[PDB]
RNA sequence: CCGGGCACUCUAACGGGACUGCCCGCGAAAGCGGGAGGAAGGAGGGGACGACGUCUGGUCAGCAUGGCCCUUACGGCCUGGGCGACACACGUGCUACAAUGCCCACUACAAAGCGAUGCCACCCGGCAACGGGGAGCUAAUCGCAAAAAGGUGGGCCCAGUUCGGAUUGGGGUCUGCAACCCGACCCCAUGAAGCCGGAAUCGCUAGUAAUCGCGGAUCAGCCAUGCCGCGGUGAAUACG
């Protein structure tokens, strides 16, 4: 059902379902299903109400998820820029922060390609 | 009592020992179909026997090393034919038109400098 | 996702300089050619000139700047 | 695919070991 | 191969990693084979001269 | 029970010296099990032909180390007579253990 | 082939039906040099041809191939400052090649989820005279003879 | 830009290494450097004697150094003191304390390095290059030598434009593996620049 | 694995073998078509090998070298930065866009190579990178080591997803005096474009193409998806 915030996964394996949770990838879902003692293979519609309550219990507060996660990331970047770090400048200009070549590629960061005269 | 042949394909060798019997085949201590089977070409290894209508006459003890399992299949195919020839030399007359006793000289072509693999040339633009 | 190791690296050129200032006071600035050195708490409140390869830039340092190298605050390249 | 660090084939292609490609 | 850079040979590089290899013959920096201590050019030259024992042209 | 390993860049000198050692140890000693070939150790060097660019030229070289075995049974003291030092070959290197 | 006549490749017989045509189809099915998977696909398909059609899959297959074979086809030619589509006959080898290739293509154009099913269904359809392969054959035989006027460019 | 080195081409058959010894991977480069320093010091000394080749062999901490020279009377010296001085400089270079041999070269005109050296000398003395080449080939051919070739490089006659002067005769079958051709190379340092000199001598076949 | 033995496999030196030699047909001959025997025929397959010369082709920055020029600097030492800049354009490649597929588990066959301030079996800690301990190996005898595609079983069910892993946040490991500019690797979270590509254009004729892994040189480490090699599986088509 409704787990860790406003998102409800449905009608497919519970692990893969938990993937639809923001702060939760494959590994964290595997772990959660393990410590919650739930068979992963069961469809979400087949989840016992009890199992759902237990899953919620674990997942909601162990790791920081969803909104608080996004706010944490945003605050991290904000901190990076405020102090006037190089990383912060790269975030500012919207260029690769991880030290990759910008002469070519780096399109993912720079988005669409804006062409001028030669 | 026992009839031997070797045979070779594509960097693979197989000892073939023909010992008259029920017709069951041993490969490296495993059953013939436990090594193969999941390999469709497998039965081709036994083609020489079926050609002379031998089959359930001889059993066979085989030892294969080198290559992948297909080349092994072919090396077995030769070895059985050779052992079969050592048994009855007249069998050659039957076995030759099919060419089972022909060794397949095809091998991996050595990679060459300037190319990618041995043939394949790096592509170009010119514009 | 950065890393160094245990036994964090700080160049001992200014490592002694900063605490030598701290002993008798604040005083004024510093000039450092070592940008590879990590920022440690004892430097908070000081001002360090970092060589970007051309000139020395007057970096003021606060509590939230700790753990970064000096050179992160001294950009080498000039662009647009 | 081979570009996924978190897959068996990814580790193989990258030639490394780890959680997703054990040393047995 | 500038003559001052053949200060390459140093008992005191001041750091192990600062120590780099050169060609013992022509003084080349890049493409220097560890086994011969030579560079690739000098290697092919001396090879063709027959002054490298056991070294033969390869084909297969 | 005397370990011998002959190594050289020339197989002619190796073979000749090995069979020489064998004939030396045959008269003074046991049947001399004789040289076992052992695999070659082949080291290749690929190098561009020209001094500048032209990446597609190459012409690599190889340097091959041939090996030999010996290992005479019945280590007679009479054997080390014709053995010890009598040899022609230069670029042949000898290894000896017990 | 500028110099020689480029002799035809003799393919090994089928491991099951002993038919070289089967083998040819197996090869056209094959992808990235995986023969095993292709044999899997085709034989599974033959297993699908029964309990659908009570007949032997070999017959169905051969007749499908027979129905996909084009009699005529069109080919371009440069004549006096233009480019014409010229109708003309198809050599038996090319008939076979085109028939098989078309069979496989059409099969992989199909909605069916897994391979053997697609091949079995395309084969059956083609056998009874419908499906993408037959559509191709009809399209080509239509293209030629639509161009009848140019048949004097034969060569 | 073609034609690989004939010596280097034939090194396996009908040609042999000048340095013949075995060494490991941790040994080789050092002994090689040493050999190179030996050849180096010997070429800068014995030139006047016309050394056509220097062979170097090793066993254990000992080195052959067989020097092939046109005029051994030069390398020996008066009473043989020169060879003593040379073994001395050799011992000061490498501490291996090794020996030295002198092999007289019969018919200096049949060993290509000596031929090239003579042609080069002539060019440095401002001889006539075309005639020098034709003459050299003549001297090589007139004694044995089933074939011969000499080649001089650019700036012939001090010309502003580089040229190539060819002049060969007999048979020089470079592509034949069994050939046994001697090859040699000399420079010419002139006021106007450098001249390359190549010498091929084809003697016998199988 | 022990005894035991060189028959086989292999290893590496030498040698045999194939020459249109034999048969039919055509031909003046050379030779061509076919057939036999043969492991192989008509150059059996692949390398090395590249004529007289052409491009005033490339390289004085690998080396050599005539001339010209600088010789408190056009030499030399060091710290730092730059060669990694990014509105953009091209070349070469990598990974893909999925079901002839992806994931997990168990399981099977290779060649060529490297290894002592090295490879690192095996034991412990750690999810892992890795750390601690430590056997063997001067290496056909120990190690790198797992080959992968493959097979068996199971999951996914056509969705931008259990496709695809860019980008980014965080926590680490190792090399190295030192990873900010600017390393690689591990783990968690993030999960982009991309649904087979316009005009145009490239390679390849058989163990080839395609596809799958493996090694090595350079190297402390590594931006290697590059290069040079190795083997596994194994096509289509050539009228002309
Ligand atoms: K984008
Ligand atoms: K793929
Ligand atoms: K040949
Ligand atoms: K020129
Ligand atoms: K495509
Ligand atoms: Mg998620
Ligand atoms: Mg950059
Ligand atoms: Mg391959
Ligand atoms: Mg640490
Ligand atoms: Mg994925
Ligand atoms: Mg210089
Ligand atoms: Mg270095
Ligand atoms: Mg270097
Ligand atoms: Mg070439
Ligand atoms: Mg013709
Ligand atoms: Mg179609
Ligand atoms: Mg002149
Ligand atoms: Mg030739
Ligand atoms: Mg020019
Ligand atoms: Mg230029
Ligand atoms: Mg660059
Ligand atoms: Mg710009
Ligand atoms: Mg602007
Ligand atoms: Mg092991
Ligand atoms: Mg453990
Ligand atoms: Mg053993
Ligand atoms: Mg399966
Ligand atoms: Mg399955
Ligand atoms: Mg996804
Ligand atoms: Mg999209
Ligand atoms: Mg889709
Ligand atoms: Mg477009
Ligand atoms: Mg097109
Ligand atoms: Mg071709
Ligand atoms: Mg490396
Ligand atoms: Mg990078
Ligand atoms: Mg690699
Ligand atoms: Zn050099």
């Amino acid at each position: 059902a409704r787990i860790a915030g406003v998102e409800i996964p449905r009608n497919k394996r519970v692990d893969v379902a938990l993937t639809y949770i923001y702060g939760i990838g494959k590994a964290r879902a595997k772990e959660a299903l393990e410590k919650t003692g739930i068979n992963p293979a069961t469809r979400v519609k087949d989840l016992t109400e009890a199992e759902v309550v237990r899953l919620r219990e674990y997942v909601e507060n162990t790791w920081k998820l969803e909104g608080e996660l996004r706010a944490e990331v945003a605050a991290n970047i904000k901190r990076l820029m405020d102090i006037g770090c190089y990383r912060g400048l790269r975030h500012r200009r919207g260029l690769p922060v991880r030290g990759q070549r910008t002469r070519t590629n780096a399109r993912t960061r720079k988005g669409p390609r804006k062409t001028v005269a030669g | 009592e026992q009839y031997y042949g070797t045979g070779r394909r594509k960097e693979a060798v197989a000892r073939v020992f023909l010992r008259p019997g029920n017709g069951k085949v041993t490969v490296n201590g495993q059953d013939f179909n436990e090594y193969f089977q999941g390999l469709v070409r497998a039965v081709a290894a036994l083609e020489p026997l079926r050609a002379v209508d031998a089959l359930g006459h001889f059993d066979a003890y085989i030892t294969v090393r080198g290559g992948g399992k297909s080349g092994q299949i072919d090396a077995i195919k030769l070895g059985i034919a050779r052992a079969l020839v050592q048994y009855n030399p007249d069998y050659r007359a039957k076995l030759k038109p099919l060419g089972f006793l022909t060794r397949d000289a095809r091998v991996v072509e050595r990679k060459k400098y300037g190319k990618h693999k041995a043939r394949r040339a790096p592509q170009y633009s010119k514009r | 996702p950065r890393s160094l190791k245990k036994g964090v690296f700080v160049d001992d050129h200014l490592l002694e300089k900063v605490l030598e200032l701290n002993a008798k006071g604040e005083k004024r600035l510093i000039k450092t050619w070592s940008r590879r050195s990590t920022i440690v708490p004892e430097m908070v409140g000081h001002t360090i000139a970092v060589y970007n390869g051309k000139q020395h830039v007057p970096v003021y340092i606060t509590e939230n700047m700790v753990g970064h190298k000096l050179g992160e605050f001294a950009p080498t390249r000039t662009y647009r | 695919g081979k570009g996924d660090r978190r897959t068996r084939r990814g580790k193989i292609w990258r030639g490394t070991y780890g959680k997703y490609r054990p040393r047995k | 191969a500038r003559k001052a850079l053949i200060e390459k040979a140093k008992r005191t590089p001041k750091f192990k990693v600062r120590a780099y290899t050169r060609c013992v013959r022509c003084g080349r920096a890049r493409s220097v084979y560890r086994f011969f201590g030579l560079c690739r050019i000098c290697l092919r030259e001396l090879a063709h001269k027959g002054q490298l024992p056991g070294v033969r042209k390869a084909s297969w | 029970k005397i370990r011998i390993k002959l190594r050289g860049f020339d197989h002619k000198t190796l073979d000749a010296s090995a069979q020489k050692i064998v004939e030396a140890a045959r008269r003074s000693g046991a049947q001399v099990s004789g040289p076992i070939p052992l695999p070659t150790r082949v080291r290749r060097f690929t190098v561009i032909r020209g001094p500048f660019k032209h990446k597609d030229s190459r012409e690599h070289f190889e340097l091959r180390t041939h090996n030999r075995l010996v290992d005479i049974i019945n280590p007679n003291r009479k054997t080390i007579e014709q053995l010890m030092t009598l040899d022609l070959p230069t670029g042949v290197e000898i290894e000896i253990k017990t | 082939a500028r110099r020689r006549r480029a002799e035809v490749r003799q393919l090994q017989p089928d491991l099951v039906y002993g038919d070289v045509l089967v083998t040819a189809f197996i090869n056209k099915i094959m992808r990235d040099g995986k023969k095993n998977l292709a044999a899997r696909i085709f034989y599974d398909a033959c297993k699908i041809i029964q309990e659908k059609t009570g007949q032997e899959p070999l017959k169905v297959f051969k007749q499908a191939v027979e129905n996909v074979k084009p009699r005529m086809e069109v080919r371009s030619r440069r004549v006096g400052g233009a480019n014409y589509q010229v109708p003309m006959e198809v050599s038996p080898r090319r008939q076979q090649s085109l028939a098989l290739r078309w069979l496989v293509q059409a099969a992989n154009q199909r909605p069916e989820r897994r391979a053997a099913v697609r091949i079995a269904h395309e084969l059956m359809d083609a056998a009874e005279g419908k499906g993408g392969a037959v559509k191709k054959k009809e399209d080509v035989e239509r293209m030629a003879e639509a161009n009848r006027a140019y048949a004097h460019y034969r060569w | 830009g073609n034609k690989i080195h004939p010596i280097g081409f034939r090194l396996g058959i009908t040609r042999d290494w000048e340095s013949r010894w075995y060494a490991g991977k941790k040994q080789y480069r050092h002994l090689l450097l040493e050999d190179q320093r030996i050849r180096g010091l010997l070429e800068k000394e014995l030139y006047s004697a016309g050394l056509a080749r220097v062979d170097i062999e090793r066993a254990a901490d000992n080195v052959a150094v067989t020097v092939h020279v046109a005029k051994p009377g030069v390398v020996i010296g008066r009473g043989g003191e020169r060879i003593r001085v040379l073994r001395e400089e050799l011992a000061k270079l490498t501490g291996k304390n090794v020996a030295l041999n002198v092999q007289e070269v019969q018919n200096p005109n049949l060993s290509a390095p000596l031929v090239a050296q003579r042609v080069a000398e002539q060019i440095e003395r401002r001889f006539a290059v075309r005639r020098a080449i034709k003459q050299a080939v003549q001297r090589v051919m007139e004694s044995g030598a089933k074939g011969a070739k000499v080649i001089v490089s650019g700036r012939i006659g001090g010309a502003e434009q580089a040229r190539t002067e060819w002049a060969a005769q007999g048979r020089v079958p470079l592509h034949t593996l069994r050939a046994n051709i001697d090859y040699g190379f000399a420079l010419a340092r002139t006021t106007y620049g450098v001249l390359g000199v190549k010498a091929y001598i084809f003697l016998g076949e199988v």
